[PDB]
RNA sequence: ACGGAAACGCUUUCUAGCUCGCUAUAAUUACCCA
RNA sequence: AAUGGGUAAUUAUAGCGAGCUAGAAAGC
């Protein structure tokens, strides 16, 4: 058998984030560290790589006994969800993340918002001669929300391994409410709230009535 | 599993056998040495080499000398043994004929189950391209990998290839990917690729484990030495030596 | 879990002004009553251009007419009888005492520096400002982080090394980064009814006077408790955050014996919690490793306004006295004095 | 006016045209204008240059309309800023902003002015 | 002037003609120019050169105008990059572009400069 | 009465797998000019 | 002593710039 289910979480921002991008034609006296944004809507994205490779380190300091020192060294409680590329049977993912596009582009304009990002001025006080070194890093604003879809695969290689993995998905998705989600991090920029962790199947038939109780715990 | 699953074919040939039988001996002296006894002795010597003694040079190897003698030799076989058999045949024919009578091989690499008429003709075209390279050449594998036997055996097959094997089979960081990108930069080759390789090797020099770095430093200085040597004769050797190494380490 | 959280609650004795870079000018505000109105001047121009009156507004802006009462764009609206005040922006009430000048001349403030804000219209205090104030305490109270951290005369020699703190990836080495392991988060954003726009007041030694300055930064009203978090991840950082409550006092003791002395006790405040010096007004002896920057900071000022000898001026302001949070008359605060308490959660 | 293939050169010889201290041979050809007021000119246009990347011209032309009055007011404060807007034709170029692709060009002209100021003294 | 036979050799003997650090005998005979102050100039031309293949030249002649803005601005901030654009003649390689193959030639010139800077320490 | 007549160099095949745009960083310093 | 105003400096700094596995196989 083969099914595939889907987590429709909502990343609410709390003192919002800045996932960097590099631009060679920025300005002289404007943004030199911009958020990564969609090219045609110009809304900031939380791309799926910075979610996946953040949860990978969060659960790699936790769901490992041997100190990892690399991926393709995780203890296969991770590597059957995130994939190695040196183990034979665990090359493919079994977890398909998504880019988190910005949902409330209109519940933000309801408030007095005139740009969906905010530019913060951020000098560097030299501790001798007291002199500054300003910058302008861009960041997505506080009351954003992002439709976060995550897709989990199910084949006939999960003999008893399905409901084990939601002690890995919920572990990552409430350890990211501890960590900063890429950004400056140790200066704010991270704290988030995965509202509405609401799993549902989208291919195959599967019972998730037992599943929606270990998400609201 | 250390090989690519191919089979090579070598059609050797003595260069200027007809010039070795018409004139032959009249170069030394005043036309006093091209006589009957020396001519018959040289003829028996060459048939004794190219019909009897090819079995001694090809005693342990996994090949099959299909046709041999006169000048021309046409030998199928497994590819490492074919290349080593050509090396041994030249390194014993210059010991036999004192450095005179240069011979010219042409080797072609073929997949399995290809017909042995599409094989024999492409190897013959390789071989006549080798004869047209200079008086002596071996044309490995292709109409552009043309060398000399004085240079393929010493520099490519025993100097460069053993240096690449001595470097690569000591370490456990750089794999097939570094070798593939090295062949790509050796094959594309404008002047700007010398600067790109100078950036690439210096970037990978400090990316290593910092204990065994000078292994990679004495490799990268040497590779940049035979990329930018500007003689056109030390670059194609490095490309073909890396082809033979990637062939040897193919799973 | 390794992530030992905290909870910092901060308290404003003196007003605090934090960054924002930009500033309004002499003709970017309205003052109709005890409220200063700061409008979105693009929309002010967009409403006022309907009367074809903007050409008059071209004359008013370069108009260096005397008697500052008629220079501050209130007289423009009291003259051409524009009478809406329906523009955007925010409107904050007065400090009430930053107008040392005569009554009804008053309201002739000139250049106001904005407070940092997030895009909804509220202000907050950034976590990076508190984190840079924490880093000076941790650099000046750890005695291994003051001695060799200097120039060694590389360029013209003013510059610091900036490598004496665990910093970076650093090939081969395990990831140290002490200050990655101190993660100060931002504050909960409060409302504009705690901003008073103090004026800078310089109180020098060797000419015992309090000559004011024409720099009227917005600030924080005193006695405002501000939320913060410091969620560490290394126990080595847990030691420093646990010893904050003693290192802040040690930093203040090596400060007050060094710079606040030779200036009189009436200008100084009390503490009531553990002391900290937040940005924009505290001076270059709270932003620096001051016990080594005594001979390097004064080399930079070879201009028209050199520091008076060494440790030249003490910075004060004027806020409404809320308690009694002072110990003197006429409400001279310290402009950057704040006091925090920490607790594990 | 300014197109894409001239605005640097138009901004180059403007700073070669700016007046200097005739007196005071201490770093000679020191300008009457300083770096801080030129940065305070550029800070008017930087936010507009970002909003010309994110937003459209239509929600922005009032900000452009106020930027002319900002340059008017900064002209009337200091004599060197009164002259820099006349050597480099700034108010002549502010009259012609018909697009995103002209507003970004004007902001690159301002940044070219600041760059060629910093390169010279 | 730089043409298709010499623009790597020009970069090589322009990095070699640059002056070395006097002091700091830990890694001595090293350069004043940090790697960041040169990667933040190749950052412009790399994203140009990846766009020159896709786009026509006469839609990419504002980015090339910004090149001479940014090289001048990075030169006027520190003496090292000023020495770089005076040694490796980057401004006189920027007046003369005018078409696509010369723009890609200048981008490969900048790449050869960065490559030989990383090669010699 | 063309060493000719008839004859697809054709079928199958993911540029794929893994990987945080990240580390440090108080929008601040100096005190005045007419 | 009042009266007019602020003036100068930094506008990001130092890094990393891709690594490894695969490099064509099975048929007529």
């Amino acid at each position: 058998t083969f099914a595939k289910i889907k987590f429709s979480a909502q990343i609410r921002l709390e003192t919002g984030l800045h996932i960097g991008g590099s631009d060679a034609f920025a300005a002289i006296g404007a943004i030199n560290s911009p958020v990564i944004k969609d090219p045609i809507t110009n809304l900031p994205i939380i791309p799926g790589s910075s979610l996946k490779g953040k949860m990978r380190t969060l659960l790699a300091k936790v769901y490992n006994e041997k100190v990892a020192e690399k991926p393709s060294d995780d203890s296969d409680i991770l590597s059957r969800l995130f994939g190695n590329s040196k183990d034979k049977r665990f090359k493919m993912g079994r977890l398909i993340f998504r880019d988190a596009f910005l949902s409330n582009a209109d519940e933000l304009d309801s408030l007095g918002v005139r740009s969906y990002t905010e530019v913060k001025f951020e000098n560097t006080i030299d501790r001798i001669t007291a002199e500054a070194n300003p910058r302008q890093i861009e960041r997505a604003i506080r009351n954003s929300t992002f439709d976060f879809e995550l897709i989990y695969e199910i084949t006939d290689e999960n003999e008893n391994q399905v409901e084990e993995d939601f002690k890995v998905i919920r572990d990552g998705l409430k350890l990211l409410e501890l960590d900063y989600l890429g950004g400056s991090g140790s200066r704010g920029y991270g704290k988030v709230a995965f509202e509405n962790l609401k799993a549902t199947t989208v291919f195959g038939n599967y019972d998730v009535k037992t599943l929606n109780e270990l998400l609201t715990a | 599993g250390l090989g690519i699953k191919r089979l090579a074919v070598v059609r050797l040939d003595v260069d200027d056998l007809g010039a070795a039988f018409m004139a032959g001996f009249s170069q030394q002296g005043n036309g006093q040495y091209s006589t009957l006894s020396r001519s018959a002795t040289f003829s028996r010597s060459m048939s004794l080499f190219f019909k009897v003694y090819i079995n001694q040079f090809a005693s342990d190897k996994k090949l099959s000398i299909i046709y041999a003698g006169g000048d021309d030799v046409f030998a199928i076989g497994s590819w490492q043994d074919i290349i080593a058999f050509t090396v041994e045949l030249r390194e014993n024919f210059i010991k036999w004929t004192n450095g005179k009578l240069t011979l010219s091989a042409g080797i072609g690499l073929f997949a399995d189950k290809t017909p042995i008429s599409l094989m024999a003709h492409q190897t013959g075209e390789l071989e006549e391209a080798a004869k047209g390279n200079e008086k002596d050449s071996i044309s490995l594998f292709s109409s552009d990998y043309t060398f000399k036997f004085d240079r393929f055996i010493t520099n490519v097959y025993d100097d460069k290839l053993e240096q690449i094997r001595y470097f690569f089979n000591h370490q456990d960081e750089r794999g097939k990917n570094f070798i593939y990108k090295l062949i790509e930069l050796l094959r594309n080759h404008d002047r700007m690729n010398m600067a790109r390789l100078a950036y690439y090797l210096t970037r990978l020099e400090e990316l290593t484990r910092e204990t065994d770095r000078d292994k990679f430093k004495t490799f990268k200085n040497l590779f940049y030495s035979w990329y930018t040597n500007k003689n056109d004769k030390d670059r194609k050797e490095a490309e073909l030596a890396l082809l033979l190494y990637i062939y040897e380490i193919r799973k | 879990n390794d992530y030992r959280t905290f909870k910092l609650s901060l308290l404003t004795l003196a007003p605090i002004h934090i960054g924002n870079g930009e500033k309004y000018t002499s003709r970017e505000f309205i003052y109709e009553n005890k409220k200063f109105y700061f409008p979105d001047m693009g929309k002010f121009y967009n409403k006022m251009v309907e009367k074809r009156l903007a050409e008059k507004f071209e004359a008013f802006l370069i108009q260096t007419r005397p008697n500052a009462r008629n220079n501050r764009l209130i007289s423009f609206l009291n003259d051409n009888r524009i009478a809406e005040r329906s523009f955007g922006g925010y409107s904050i009430s007065e400090t009430g005492l930053e107008s040392d000048k005569n009554p009804n001349s008053a309201g002739a403030i000139n250049e106001v520096n904005k407070f940092i804000r997030d895009a909804f219209g509220n202000p907050y205090i950034p976590g990076s400002s508190l984190k840079g104030a924490i880093r000076t305490i941790l650099m000046n109270t750890t005695p291994k982080w003051n001695n060799e951290n200097a120039v060694n005369d590389f360029g013209r020699f003013p510059k610091e090394n900036k490598n004496l703190i665990p910093w970076g990836p650093k090939k081969g080495k395990e990831y140290d980064d002490l200050f990655n392991a101190i993660r100060v988060s931002d504050s909960k954003p409060f409302d504009n009814k705690s901003l008073i726009l103090v004026q800078k007041w310089d109180y020098s030694a060797k000419t015992n006077k309090a000559k004011p300055l024409p720099l009227y930064r917005e600030s924080i009203s005193p006695l405002t408790k501000i939320e913060f978090e410091i969620t560490t991840t290394t126990d080595e950082a847990g030691r420093l955050i646990e010893e904050l409550g003693k290192r802040a006092q040690a930093f203040y003791k090596d400060y007050k014996a060094f710079f606040l002395s030779e200036f009189p006790d009436d200008k100084i405040q009390a503490n009531l919690q553990y002391p900290i010096y937040l940005g924009a007004g505290s001076g270059a002896w709270t932003k620096t490793l001051f016990k080594q920057a005594d001979g390097i900071l004064q080399r930079r000022y070879s201009r028209m306004k050199t520091k008076m000898v060494k440790k030249g001026v003490l910075k004060l302001t004027k806020a409404p006295l809320k308690t009694s949070l002072v110990k003197n008359h006429e409400s001279f605060y310290e402009m950057g004095k704040a006091n925090f308490m920490i607790k594990e959660i | 006016i300014l197109t894409d293939e001239n605005y640097v050169d138009i901004a180059e010889k403007a700073i070669l045209k700016l007046e200097r201290n005739t007196r005071n041979r201490k770093n000679p050809d020191a300008f009457f204008l300083t770096t801080s007021k030129l940065r305070n000119l550029l800070s008017l246009t930087s936010t507009l240059f970002d909003e010309s990347k994110v937003k459209e011209y239509d929600a922005l032309l009032d900000r452009i309309a106020y930027l002319r009055v900002q340059f008017v007011y900064q002209a009337g404060r200091e004599i060197a800023v009164k002259d820099l807007i006349e050597k480099a034709q700034i108010l002549e170029a502010l009259k012609e902003i018909k697009d995103r692709e002209t507003l970004q060009r004007f902001c690159r002209y301002m940044e070219a002015l600041v760059a060629y100021f910093k390169f010279y003294g």
